[PDB]
């Protein structure tokens, strides 16, 4: 049941058809009977995770399935960490499996799919898995509007079909002449999948220490912003300009996606100005933060919560800066 | 400004030169022209540019606040014991005027292989002022000679407002006229001090001629070349010792403030040569000679004039300068 073929398997089967209740007859069963509270020796941590997401699930505190999920909205992230924290404490794959079928049909479908591929990649029992496409799993996220509708139209007619998917924008716009490069499946894939290998929110009581994560979180975004412009060459435009939070954002964006649910992703005109976001920050507040940052570089150590000072005139100061950063 | 005196350029940059590229090159900021330096990326131009004195007055301001950080002075900071000025008055008019230079352009233009040179000058029209003395007659009380310096400002009276200044307002802005350390007999005696000796002025350079013809006459007459004659050229030019001032007149305030020449030059020996131009231009191959912070006792804020004025070593006059067009 451990082996690489069912546990691969079961991951095919939870993955499929992510909006709907699950159609596969065992992991309905192990949703409607499974007790994720029902056995701490399954647990490294004697239970306690399972205890706190059970928690919030019976206190009705959970996103309702159906619903845009952002990792970068606080509340969001915590619920599908609390199903990553369960996931990966489990020691054996039944634990797995099972508090992943039972949590599917609970949780919203973007937390669960994050947290499903974070367990995977970050417990030991997901060696040998290979995670399917996220632009199968979640085809909206990958997809413009025209083809998703195109497929809708094909569902609704009950006809199969392919699709022909052909860049945003018009050809008045020279930023399409680059759209085969930030619009490409697969460096979408690359770039959610170094997130989900380096993410941010990891704490080393999870089991283990990323090495060099701040220091790769510099390198991979070097070379995709080397890489976008190198595309830019060959197509006869200029670098990018670097953003300014008191200066215009040249370049405006009309993503012609849409959430399956949730609507149209948002257009962004060309040549505003950044403003204030309710809820997120004042771009004065981002001006400060840079300032803060430059600060530690230009003194060659940054400050810590005593005011003592941590030397980053060192090869692991820009690791150090890419953790602050 | 910074110089490599800097404990920490990599922090705190390099504010006033930085300032002067930055200012200069605002006629082709990025390069698009192909327009060499600004004038203000010369010592030997920057004052020609309106932009230089903005500039500067800003980075006077950095200073001035460090500068009103101290406490302001006290009687007790200030008076020098037994030391009384009783007077201060001019001999001869304060008149200024413009008159003609000459200089060689020579060097300027192309010469022709074997074709023989011709003289080609330039003749400008510069500000310049009439000779006058300041007698300072002083009162020494103490017991015995003493040593003293003399500190000579001009301050403005009114603003170009017509409104009379409090001595915290002018301050800031007086120049400074002579700066010269003579030791005082006991009992009254009138200092004398001659316009052309002051260690703020050196006069105008002999032209490359006159040296090329000094030099050429000893060299090839086997006879010693003695230019010790001739002053050092950093020094505010003799004949721009005084404001232009109108030719109907303008009042200022000439500042006497007599200091104790002991404490003032200890180290720096008060009978020694200290050259002509060490108020702002230090003395050549030596340390500077007054201990006193530049500016005394000027510098630090007088919020409350009674305390000047209690001062006996220190004294105000009215003196009238007259341009004659
Ligand atoms: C889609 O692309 C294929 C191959 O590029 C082509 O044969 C087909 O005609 C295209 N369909 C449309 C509607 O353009
Ligand atoms: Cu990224
Ligand atoms: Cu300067
Ligand atoms: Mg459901
Ligand atoms: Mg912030
Ligand atoms: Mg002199
Ligand atoms: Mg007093
Ligand atoms: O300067
Ligand atoms: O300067």
């Amino acid at each position: 049941a451990s082996s690489t073929a069912h546990k691969q398997q079961d991951i095919n089967h939870l993955l499929d058809k992510i909006y709907e209740d699950t159609k596969y007859p065992d992991l309905q069963e192990i949703a409607k009977n499974f007790n994720p509270l029902g056995d701490t020796s399954m647990y490294n941590d004697q239970g306690a995770a399972a205890e706190v997401l059970m928690k919030e699930l019976n206190d009705h505190r959970l996103l309702e399935q159906h619903h845009w999920y952002s990792l970068f909205n606080a509340r969001q992230r915590e619920e599908a960490l609390m199903l990553f924290a369960v996931l990966n404490q489990c020691k054996v794959w039944y634990c797995f499996r099972n508090n992943a079928a039972y949590f599917r049909e609970q949780m919203n479908e973007g937390e669960f799919v994050y947290a499903l591929y974070v367990g995977v990649i970050h417990s030991k029992l997901g060696d040998g898995i290979v995670l399917p496409p996220l632009y199968e799993i979640t085809p909206h996220m990958f997809t413009n509007s025209e083809v998703i509708d195109k497929a809708y139209s094909a569902k609704m007619t009950q006809k199969a079909g392919t699709f022909n998917v052909s860049f945003t924008g018009t050809k008045k716009n020279k930023e399409q002449r680059v759209a085969y490069f930030g619009e490409d499946i697969g460096m979408n894939i690359h770039h959610v999948t170094w997130h989900m290998d380096f993410p941010f929110w990891w704490q080393d009581s999870y089991g283990n220490h990323l090495d060099r994560k701040g220091e790769l979180f510099f390198w991979v975004h070097h070379q995709l912003t080397a890489r976008f412009d190198f595309e830019r060459l060959s197509n006869w435009l200029d670098p990018v300009d670097e953003l300014h939070w008191d200066r215009i954002i040249r370049e405006g964006f009309a993503p012609l996606t849409s959430y399956k649910y949730g609507g149209e992703f948002p257009v962004r005109p060309d040549n505003i100005h950044f403003e204030d976001v309710d809820g997120v920050a004042h771009v004065h507040d981002m001006e400060i933060t840079e300032n803060r940052i430059y600060e530690a570089i230009d003194h060659g150590y940054i400050t810590a919560t005593d005011g003592h000072t941590i030397d980053i005139r060192q090869p692991k100061g820009i690791e150090l800066l890419g953790d602050i950063i | 400004e910074s110089s490599m005196y800097s404990p920490n350029a990599q922090y705190y940059g390099s504010l006033h030169n930085t300032a002067h590229v930055m200012l200069g090159r605002q006629g082709d900021p990025h390069g698009k022209f192909n327009l060499p330096p600004g004038v203000m990326e010369h010592f030997e131009t920057a004052t020609r540019d309106p932009s230089f004195f903005r500039l500067h007055k800003y980075m006077d301001n950095i200073f001035k606040k460090h500068t009103d950080s101290f406490p302001p002075y006290t009687h007790d900071d200030l008076e020098f014991a037994g030391m009384a000025v009783d007077g201060v008055a001019i001999d001869g008019e304060l008149i200024t005027f413009f008159d003609e230079f000459q200089y060689s352009l020579i060097n300027a233009v192309d010469s022709g292989e074997s074709i023989e040179d011709v003289e080609i000058n330039a003749r400008v029209h510069r500000l310049n002022h009439k000779e006058f003395t300041y007698k300072i007659t002083v009162s020494n009380s103490i017991g015995s000679d003493h040593l003293a310096t003399f500190r000579i400002f001009l301050c403005p009276i009114e603003d170009n407002n017509g409104i009379t200044l409090t001595l915290d307002k002018a301050r800031w802005l007086c120049i400074e006229l002579d700066k010269f350390f003579q030791k005082v007999p006991s009992g009254t005696h009138t200092i004398h001090r001659s316009s052309k000796d002051s260690s703020v002025t050196v006069p105008d350079m002999p032209s490359f001629h006159s040296l090329k013809e000094q030099a050429d006459n000893a060299v090839n007459g086997g006879h010693d070349l003695d230019l010790s004659a001739y002053e050092r050229s950093c020094g505010i030019p003799d004949r721009m010792l005084l404001p232009k001032s109108k030719p109907e007149g303008m009042e200022f305030n000439l500042f006497v403030a007599v200091t104790d020449g002991v404490k003032d030059t200890e180290g720096h020996n008060g009978d020694h040569d200290h050259g002509g131009t060490h108020a702002q231009c230090g003395v050549h191959g030596e340390a500077y000679p007054d201990n006193r912070p530049l500016g005394y006792p000027l510098e630090r804020r007088i919020p409350d004039e009674r305390v000047f004025d209690g001062v006996p070593n220190i004294k105000h006059v009215v003196v009238k300068i007259v341009h004659h067009p």
